[PDB]
């Protein structure tokens, strides 16, 4: 009942749920890595393995690992995001075993041959070229880059085309060599998975890998914490026909003390679409002055991202690049901050964001596939689980005060960073809004 | 039945009240209803729809304020969705919760108000939304095949409302689809982590009342009957390619029919899919749609089988889409693949297809079932269905058993239109398809050079 863990001799820790009534299950392995174990000349390496991880090992050809899958029914899948590097499988309870052999066998055993390391170079470029038509992502690769100005956090996980075109197999290793160790990783499972045979093929597939000469447990500071840079960037574009902004000031890690009131404050503001709405049977003023008067934007979403030692939380805001000043919609975003932190919100939306957030959290763990997410995501980059009662809690005794004061403290004279895109003759500067926001 | 701790019993007014598996980190329930498009005849066409766009709004004591605030209180994890075949009110919630949402469930089940602000508001907006579906032919392309395979009657009836009915849906026909539909008797409360006992309280305190009104049976079995169609080109946008689509399909099996698994079997050993495919390992790459056809003609962008199975018929086939040029060839290339299956004798299906689509079948299934609410409406549709759920030992047995002549078998049985369900259907092909007509040739004569479908009864 809850969540097992075991560490292994090469510090490699084992976490598990075991899901009743259930014959299929998920494991992931989760390394303390992706594109912040980076650096300028380097970036770009980490999302590069993941896409050779599939093309063949020491001990299994590209066509061999797909067959090999298909036949059992399993799926396998892997991503790379800014803090972390995940491999996962999914499969019937039978193949647990052969499932944790070849999620080993292609994070460490890869072939990274040079002939692939070519003709992926192109497929890179293609994906790249892929992202620059989501302006969603593009505004807020270079809010990241503003942000956390010449940091780690600051990179993208893609990397410079410059480097997509550079890296070489021997940056591949040295990041491999350098990265992979026991006390960095997790292998998490859920569904129909017994947590002591788990931990005996971890050791069996995993325990071969080196551990850190200098361990740190998984939740420990990796050295200095980033430092939150304010600042603006305005990337002019006449042809778009929508425009897009993304205010942001710092925001809560995932340990943070104050982490779920700031999810709780985020889903206070919540989101807006011109035909859509709020998703909401009450609008807030934010919204209803949103719709007014022709409209003052196409559509805003407040937004929240954590990592282990940062996070940042805003607003990403979407206009007509004809029809609207970008000023008054950020007016009444700043304006709705403000009415938080003077306190004049109900009982009743402070009751109904915490249980819009209480929903999102946990009756979102449904599959193994979510709790394997869940449980191995949590335990790299925090070094525990807290378990969905313990979260149920944590957002259950959230009150208006709770709210207040951490507005007061994050949105009054604090840093705050934008980045827009498209026609940016109406977007406020960033000192305009910390006038505004602070005043 | 036995491991999935899987209960079932039923009120005094025949509602059927259906639990299993057992306390977790939180719950589902729903109401599920025998309804659907399939029984709204020419009469009651778009009622289904309209009902379930109404889904909690006011109820005699509810108003709809309250309904809406106490819904989000409530998580907002809820829902009603209908089909050909259902008609169903659905909702995940924290475990203490449970009495509350079916409370609300049941309000909007049996006291909707139906004002008329309310339901000019989902018609008016019903109309926006059927001109949006008429653009999008992954949903287009099986509405035209359904009202072919079935001459427009029961399972063909459409699912898409005309425009044109829209306006005229009252609410007398409202209330006439209510009391003809909406009874106990053909209702099944459903309830995942929720003991039966507490199951059974709740359920008897909202709707153990609740009265039939005893309506004149009007279920009609469903006759395939195969048939041909073909709506114009779609309009040539930016930098998107134009594609020509085509739907060949055949009278499939009911759900619960035995040879199911198999012809599950074989559509997953087909399976096939866009040219594109994104994902890792597992997908389904070496499935013979994606050998046979998607990776030897590329001016082909999406191939694949696909298997729709009802309470009383289905209908099984090939979707294929392709550039304008190639239109001429889409017929054969799927007559071939069909050919392949079984008439064949070099190109029979082999012990490691089979095995393989044996196990991506097994998977697919189990792993869907992680989800609550997919194991909820699992089991709710199998209790309206037959009152029973067959338990999940069994079905993994009945497709491990599958052995490659099985599958051969069904292959051939339903090509051959050799299918004989409860609606005795023709042995016709239904052939559905978007483009210039003329630019698919005489589909008949190439399907009959196959030796596919059947022309004598
Ligand atoms: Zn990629």
């Amino acid at each position: 009942p809850g969540t097992r863990t075991s560490k292994l001799p090469n510090g490699l820790t084992i976490a598990t749920e075991y899901i009743p009534n259930t014959s299929s299950a998920t494991v992931g392995i989760f390394v303390d890595a992706g594109s912040r174990a980076e650096n300028v000349k380097n970036n770009g390496t980490a999302h590069f393995l993941e896409h050779l991880a599939f093309k063949g090992t020491q001990n299994r050809p590209q066509q061999g690992i797909e067959l090999e899958i298909e036949n059992i029914g399993s799926h396998l899948n892997a991503y790379t995001s800014r803090e972390n590097t995940v491999y996962y499988a999914k499969s019937l309870q039978e193949d647990i075993p052969k499932a944790v052999d070849i999620l080993s066998d292609i994070l460490t055993k890869s072939v990274l041959d040079n002939s692939a390391i070519e003709r992926e170079r192109d497929v890179i470029i293609r994906e790249s070229e892929e992202v620059d038509k989501m302006y969603d992502e593009v505004v807020f690769d270079h809010l990241h880059e503003i942000t956390y100005k010449d940091q780690p956090l600051g990179r993208t996980i893609l990397g410079p085309i410059k480097n997509i075109k550079s890296i070489t197999r021997t940056d591949l290793k040295d990041y491999i060599t350098k990265n992979y160790k026991g006390d960095r990783m997790v292998l998490a499972g859920a569904g129909a998975v017994d947590h002591e045979k788990l931990v005996q093929y971890a050791q069996k597939y995993f325990g071969h890998v080196p551990k850190s000469e200098s361990p740190v447990p998984l939740g420990s500071p990796r050295g200095p914490l980033p430092v939150f840079c304010r600042g603006e960037r305005f990337i002019k574009e006449n042809t778009l026909p929508t425009t897009h902004i993304a205010i942001a000031l710092e925001g809560v890690s995932w340990s943070a003390p104050d982490y779920f009131v700031a999810l709780a404050t985020q889903a206070i503001v919540g989101n807006w679409d011109r035909a859509i709405g709020t998703g909401t049977n009450s609008p807030s003023p934010l919204a209803v002055a949103a719709s007014q008067n022709g409209s003052l934007a196409n559509s805003y979403m407040s937004f929240s991202t954590s990592y282990a030692d940062s996070g940042l939380w805003g607003m990403y805001i979407v206009t007509d690049s004809n029809e609207h000043n970008v000023r008054l919609i950020v007016n009444e975003i700043l304006k709705e901050w403000k009415r938080i932190k003077s306190g004049k919100i109900s009982d009743a939306e402070v009751n109904r964001a915490k249980a819009q957030l209480k929903a999102a959290l946990l009756l979102s763990l449904d599959g193994s596939t979510a709790i394997v997410e869940d449980i191995g995501r949590q335990v790299v980059t925090t070094g525990k689980r807290l378990s969905p009662e313990e979260v149920f809690e944590q957002v259950d005794k959230i009150t208006k005060d709770d709210i207040i004061m951490w507005a007061n403290y994050r949105l009054q004279n604090k840093p705050v960073s934008m980045v827009a895109l498209g026609n940016t003759s109406t977007v406020p500067n960033v000192s305009y809004i910390e006038e505004k926001l602070n005043q | 039945a036995r491991t999935d701790n899987f209960k079932l019993s039923s009120l005094a007014n025949g509602l059927k009240v259906a639990t299993s598996n057992t306390p977790g980190h939180f719950s589902a329930l729903g109401l599920y209803i025998d309804a659907g498009s399939r029984f709204e005849g020419r009469n009651l066409k778009g009622c289904t729809h309209i009902l379930d766009r109404l889904a909690f709004k006011s109820t005699e004591h509810v108003e709809g304020r309250a309904m809406a605030e106490t819904l989000e209180l409530l998580g907002g994890n809820y829902q009603c969705t209908s089909s050909r075949e259902n008609l169903m009110y659905q909702a995940s919630v924290f475990n203490q919760d449970v009495g509350k949402m079916l409370q609300l469930m049941s309000e909007t089940v049996r006291f909707p108000k139906i004002t008329e602000q309310e339901l000019q508001e989902q018609k008016l907006s019903a109309e926006y939304e059927i001109d949006e579906v008429w653009m999008k032919p992954e949903l287009v392309l099986p509405e035209l095949l359904h009202t072919a395979a079935y001459s427009g009657e029961t399972l063909g009836s459409p699912l898409i409302c005309p425009r044109g009915l829209i306006p005229s849906i009252s609410k007398y026909y409202l209330l006439d689809y209510r009391n003809k539909f909406y009874t106990p008797e053909n209702t099944v409360a459903a309830f995942v982590g929720v003991p039966h006992e507490k199951a059974l309280e709740l359920t008897g305190k909202y709707l153990g009342d609740w009265q039939s009104t005893h309506p004149p049976i009007t279920k009609k079995v469903a006759q395939y009957t195969g048939g041909e169609s073909c709506i114009p080109p779609a309009p040539v946008f930016g930098n998107l390619p134009e594609l020509f689509h085509i739907q060949i399909g055949f009278e499939g099996l009911p759900i619960d029919h035995p040879d199911i698994y198999a012809l599950a079997t074989l559509q997953t050993l087909l399976g096939g899919g866009g040219s594109f495919s994104a994902g890792g390992p597992g997908k389904g790459m070496y499935s013979r749609l994606y050998t046979h056809v998607l990776n030897q003609y590329y001016f082909v962008e999406n191939c694949v089988a696909f298997n729709h199975s009802y309470s009383d018929s289905g209908i099984f086939g090939i979707s294929l889409s392709c550039i304008p040029q190639a239109a001429p060839q889409a017929v054969e290339v799927i007559a071939q693949q069909m050919y392949n299956t079984f008439a064949n004798k070099d190109l029979r299906l082999t012990e490691d297809e089979v095995s393989r689509a044996k196990n991506q079948l097994k998977s697919s299934l189990l792993m869907n079932l992680e989800s609550k609410l997919v194991e909820l409406e699992d089991m709710g549709r199998q209790v309206l269905m037959h009152g029973r759920k067959i338990p999940v030992n069994e079905m993994i047995s009945k497709i491990e058993d599958l052995k490659p002549d099985d599958i051969s078998r069904v292959a051939e049985m339903i090509f051959t239109g050799n299918v004989n369900n409860a609606g005795n259907g023709k042995g016709r092909a239904t052939v559905v398809m978007q483009g210039d007509r003329g630019s698919f040739g005489d589909v008949e004569n190439v399907l009959k050079a196959y030796g596919l479908g059947n022309s004598s009864s």
